[PDB]
């Protein structure tokens, strides 16, 4: 097992991954009674409906499927990628291990983005609209995919922030914005989920992930050889602009002329409404942050995009 | 390790942190709403009701109320009477936004025993409430 | 200037100190309304009455006269005792230092022992009266005395305990045991007075004070070297037999018995009412941690002998 | 350097001096909630009758509060509207209860229903006022 262990660094995980979900399904119940469904799936169903309230046990969910997706990092690493590497043959210790790093930024961005867009076409937000974002707030209960989502999310960021703060590797250069953009993007996950702004939150991580998926595609086709790298690039721009700055600048507009207009605007503490004029400078503040860390990588595209030139 | 353990730590107790800011908030709304005015009758009789807003509810009230009655008054002091009045004439959200409020929702008489007499003057018909 | 602020480290807070009393003095206010009162005197005092209730006030009180007692402190080292080790023809600086404290020590347990017993006499308390510790629990107000005791006891060892924190001679073999004493004084001092134990705390304090005022008394007389050390410490003994021991024991068997039995034994938040089945455990560790402490140095006391 | 280790045992000291001003004081307007016990005796589908068990610490204010308090946090008034009433126990002084366990009758029960079981709140308060959240 140990010699297993080292060299398939996923077995520990997986073990316990096999384990609780063995011992959920053997336990026959598979309901909310059970201690395990604590962990293996999301909590507070509202009776029999598809929406779901927030509590303890959501940590619960997201503390396991960190477990999960430390399976998944290292078992798409030790086994299907990593291969796929040497199938290329990349032939570098370096280069190899960041394609690495940007090939499991496929797997994921290519599978939340997609499934952030299925939840947001299950939804009224459809084509990031801002309305929606308000009109229902506070929205203290989320539909079975959205609580899906986000804790999904918050399972995944805190655990790729966990490992980067353990350091198995290490730290690049590059080091201290990997850092910045899984506290940052914990801190948005878990800020919209708490104080309800999950409908606002969704659209924005759907342009933060789907921008990505074309950036790490882009980076890693870079990295590679390819009359396809400059295709996906060009690709990444369009979808970076429209999706990092139109779309994101529509929601901050919205945040200054829908924030106060759709949906309760009174500040009231009895029934969670936190949507008022003192959260406005707030929610202004941190996506206009998020837009002023857009355009400061916008700059490093552009540059890049002049030396592509 | 130990830092991530740090890490984690910290996190959750921002988690823990928000968490009970909004328990908080959502159980003690009334502190945040409904501000309390007074107004002395005589000697330790006073006249009590919250203003505010529209999350100045009857219950933010009644619960602005009811914590003056049993924090400005101590009855192992001095035993004390009182009685709140509901306001039949409004809904439980009455209050506006802007100050030109209405005649408030609830609103209390207490003072202490001594006054007894005064407190009923002023209470009327209602309910004779003893702490 | 600074070499006149060098030679006179009491300059430092005299200036303060005669701003205040001289800014306090000056204007006609001079009562609880004036600004400098919640630093200059007591305060929360009830009507005419001699009881004044407890606040942030008794705070500032306390950092005031911890300047005075920084003050009173470095001038009379400045000013008498190092003048007196100097004129007393002691042959050894290290022994001059050590003389210091245990000088100074003298003095303010001499005179705290004093006011003490002046404190207890003038109470119901006297003759060390376990029954008045409790019988009127919990005791929000207190006497002008004992307010000026307590919070001028807890400035006096904020500044001690202070200056022992800013290390202003790193060098000293006990500073652990120093730090701890001043340390746990400071807790007694707080915590007693914070719950309204002031009456309970004002014994055990005065046992501390006479004893401590005979051991320095007894210390210097060993530096200084005299045949009167050995009565004075053989006094000392007896002092710290009685005081240490005998009414700290029978604090403590009223702990175990007159906390129980003498006023409410009912917890009672709403009344701030500590004086209960929980808050006893608590009263006894903290005496008889204080207790043991004081077995393991009557041991050293006898190891002397 | 020294004067940051005096200004942290000076802020650590102020700590402790504060957390336990604010125990003594956060204890004492909360007292009800350590020396009374909420004892709900529910009635029908929302209706309960709600009062208060304890010792002499248990003030009538103490019941009062507690009732007030479980009548403003178990029933909320923004998913469906509340009635309920409070009715004094006049045959017993504000400080009744003993310290054991036959308490005897509470100094206060208020009955609080959702707005479904107004017509049923009211037939318990038995001509008690009725108050509306
Ligand atoms: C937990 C809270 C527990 C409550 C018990 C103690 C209260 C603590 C003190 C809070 C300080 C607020 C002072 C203003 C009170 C007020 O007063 O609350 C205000 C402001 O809220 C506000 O700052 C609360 C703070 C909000 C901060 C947001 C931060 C975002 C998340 C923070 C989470 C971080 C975790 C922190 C961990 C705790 C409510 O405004 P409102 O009453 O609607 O306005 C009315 C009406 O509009 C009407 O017009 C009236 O006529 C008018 O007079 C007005 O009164
Ligand atoms: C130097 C010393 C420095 C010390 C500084 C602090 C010292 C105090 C530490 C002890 C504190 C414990 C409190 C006493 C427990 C009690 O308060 O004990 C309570 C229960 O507390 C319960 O809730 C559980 C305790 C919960 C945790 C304890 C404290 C919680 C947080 C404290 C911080 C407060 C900050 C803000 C508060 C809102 C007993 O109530 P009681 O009157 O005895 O009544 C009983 C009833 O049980 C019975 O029904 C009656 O019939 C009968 O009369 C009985 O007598
Ligand atoms: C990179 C993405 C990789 C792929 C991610 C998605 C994979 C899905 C499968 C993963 C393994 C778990 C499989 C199912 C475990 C047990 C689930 C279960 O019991 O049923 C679903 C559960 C509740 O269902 P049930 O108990 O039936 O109650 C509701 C109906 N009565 O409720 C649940 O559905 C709980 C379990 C959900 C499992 C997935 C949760 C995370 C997915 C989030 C999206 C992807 C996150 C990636 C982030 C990268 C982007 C930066
Ligand atoms: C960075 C490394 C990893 C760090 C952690 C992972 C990052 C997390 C990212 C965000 C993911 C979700 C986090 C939030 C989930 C739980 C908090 C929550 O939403 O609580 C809300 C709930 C109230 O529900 P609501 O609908 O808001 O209003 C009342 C309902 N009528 O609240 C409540 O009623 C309960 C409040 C809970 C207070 C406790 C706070 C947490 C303390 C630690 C508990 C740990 C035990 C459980 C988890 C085990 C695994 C760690
Ligand atoms: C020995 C060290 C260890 C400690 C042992 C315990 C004893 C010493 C305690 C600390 C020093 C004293 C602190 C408190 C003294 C002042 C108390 C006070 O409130 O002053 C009363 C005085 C009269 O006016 P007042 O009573 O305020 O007005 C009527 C309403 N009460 O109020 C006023 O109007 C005047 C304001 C007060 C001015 C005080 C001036 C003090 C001058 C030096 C005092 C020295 C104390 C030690 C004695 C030996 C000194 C060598
Ligand atoms: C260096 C000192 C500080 C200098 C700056 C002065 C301002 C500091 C402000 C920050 C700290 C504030 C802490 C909180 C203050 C207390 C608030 C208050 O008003 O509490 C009320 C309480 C009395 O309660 P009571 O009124 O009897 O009860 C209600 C009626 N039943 O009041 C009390 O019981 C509180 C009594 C406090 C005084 C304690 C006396 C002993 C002090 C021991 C010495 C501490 C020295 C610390 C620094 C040196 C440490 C080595
Ligand atoms: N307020
Ligand atoms: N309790």
């Amino acid at each position: 097992y140990r010699e297993m262990n080292y060299r398939h660094s996923w077995l520990t995980p997986f073990f316990i991954l096999v384990c609780v979900y063995s011992a959920y399904f053997l336990s026959g119940n598979r309901t909310e009674s059970n201690p395990l469904h604590m962990f293996v799936a999301i909590s507070y169903q509202v009776d029999g409906t598809d929406s779901y309230a927030k509590g303890i046990k959501d940590l619960s969910f997201v503390f396991f499927y960190m477990i999960f997706f430390t399976f998944l990092r290292e078992f798409l690493m030790d086994v299907v990628i990593r291969p796929f590497t040497v199938y290329l043959n990349v032939t570098s210790e370096h280069r190899q291990k960041r394609m690495l790093e940007q090939m499991y930024a496929i797997f994921y961005c290519g599978v939340s983005g997609p499934f952030g867009l299925y939840i947001m076409y299950h939804s009224d937000l459809w084509l990031f609209k801002t309305k929606p974002m308000y009109r229902t707030y506070p929205v203290i209960t989320n539909p079975f995919l959205f609580k899906i989502f986000y804790l999904g999310q918050a399972a995944f960021w805190a655990q790729q922030a966990c490992v980067l703060v353990l350091q198995l590797e290490k730290p690049r250069k590059d080091y201290k914005e990997l850092v910045f953009h899984h506290i940052v993007t914990l801190l948005l996950i878990w800020s919209s989920y708490v104080f309800h702004f999950t409908k606002m939150g969704l659209a924005i991580y759907i342009t933060m992930d789907v921008s990505d998926f074309f950036l790490s595609l882009s980076k890693t086709l870079n990295y590679l050889n390819s009359v396809f790298t400059p295709f996906v690039f060009g690709l990444f721009v369009f979808f970076w602009i429209y999706l990092r700055h139109v779309v994101n600048i529509r929601i901050l507009w919205s945040v200054l002329t829908e924030f106060r207009h759709e949906g309760n605007y009174v500040l009231n503490f009895a029934t969670q409404q936190y949507k008022c004029w003192i959260s406005l400078p707030i929610v202004f503040v941190l996506i206009a942050a998020l837009q002023l860390v857009n355009l400061y990588w916008l700059f490093l595209i552009l540059r890049i995009l002049y030396r592509l030139i | 390790i130990f830092n991530l353990f740090r890490v984690c730590f910290i996190s959750l107790l921002l988690i823990a942190a928000v968490e009970y800011f909004k328990y908080g908030t959502r159980i003690n709304y009334e502190w945040f709403h409904c501000t309390p005015i007074k107004e002395p009758q005589s000697g330790s009789v006073i006249k009590l009701w919250a203003r505010g807003g529209p999350s100045c509810d009857k219950r933010g009230e009644y619960k602005t109320i009811v914590k003056r009655i049993t924090r400005d008054y101590e009855p192992n002091d001095e035993h004390l009477s009182f009685c709140i009045i509901e306001n039949d004439n409004v809904p439980p959200v009455h209050y506006p936004i802007h100050e030109d409020k209405g005649e408030p929702g609830y609103v209390a008489y207490v003072g202490y025993d001594t006054d007894s007499e005064l407190v009923q003057e002023l209470c009327a018909d209602s309910t004779i409430y003893h702490m | 200037f600074r070499e006149i602020s060098y030679r006179h480290a009491w300059i430092a807070p005299l200036m303060i100190l005669i701003a205040v009393y001289s800014a306090y003095f000056t204007s006609g206010n001079t009562t609880k309304t004036n600004v400098l009162h919640r630093f200059v005197a007591v305060s929360y005092q009830i009507g005419d009455t001699n009881a004044y209730g407890k606040g942030i006030n008794d705070l500032c009180f306390v950092f005031y006269y911890m300047i005075f007692f920084t003050f009173l402190r470095e001038f009379l080292m400045d000013v008498v005792i190092r003048p007196f080790a100097i004129r007393l023809h002691v042959t050894s600086k290290h022994r001059i230092k050590r003389i210091m404290e245990q000088m100074y020590a003298i003095f303010y347990t001499g005179v705290s022992g004093p006011f003490g017993i002046y404190c207890m006499y003038h109470s119901d308390l006297w003759f060390f009266n376990t029954k008045a510790m409790y019988r009127t629990y919990p005791d929000f107000t207190n006497p002008f005395l004992f307010k000026v005791f307590y919070l001028g006891q807890a400035a006096f060892w904020a500044q001690q305990a202070c200056i022992l924190v800013l290390q202003l001679e790193k060098p000293r073999k006990d500073h652990n045991e120093l730090t701890f004493h001043h340390i746990v004084t400071l807790l007694l001092i707080w915590s007693s007075y914070v719950f309204h134990f002031t009456k309970m705390g004002l014994p055990i304090y005065i046992t501390m004070d006479v004893s401590d005022f005979l051991l320095s008394f007894s210390k210097t007389l060993n530096y200084l070297d005299s045949g009167l050390a050995f009565f004075s410490f053989a006094i000392f003994v007896v002092a710290w037999i009685y005081l240490r021991h005998y009414i700290n024991l029978k604090i403590l068997w009223s702990v175990l018995t007159q906390f129980r039995t003498e006023g409410n034994y009912v917890l009672n938040f709403a009344t701030q009412q500590y004086k209960c089945w929980i808050s006893l455990p608590i009263v006894f560790v903290l005496i008889g941690a204080l207790q043991l402490v004081n077995l393991y140095w009557l041991f050293l006391i006898f190891r002397v002998l």
